[PDB]
């Protein structure tokens, strides 16, 4: 029909893009203080 | 890919973010793998 149909299927797709971004960023912020506990202790 | 119904500039910027989703989808699930890694890593003393 109209670009609309797929343009609702982007704006929801950059929709995932934020939160997914998000958490990507989130575990890899848990995964940079989380060696720093261990290594400090496992190998000092 | 549009050849007519949907605009081209709506579709380019459709498969840029879908293949931008899938790929951090991707990650995602990664991220997940050295998370676990870490507490394996944390399991000893």
């Amino acid at each position: 029909m109209d670009s609309k149909e797929d343009e609702e299927r982007y704006q929801k797709l950059v929709t995932e893009n934020e939160q997914l971004q998000r958490l990507i960023t989130q575990k890899e912020e848990k995964i940079r203080v989380l060696r720093q506990r261990l290594v400090e202790r496992g190998d000092a | 890919g549009p050849l007519g119904s949907s605009v081209s500039e709506l579709e380019q910027r459709l498969r840029d973010v879908k293949n931008t989703n899938s790929r951090f989808r991707k990650a995602l699930m990664e991220k997940e793998n050295e998370l676990q890694a870490l507490i394996r890593k944390l399991g000893p003393e």
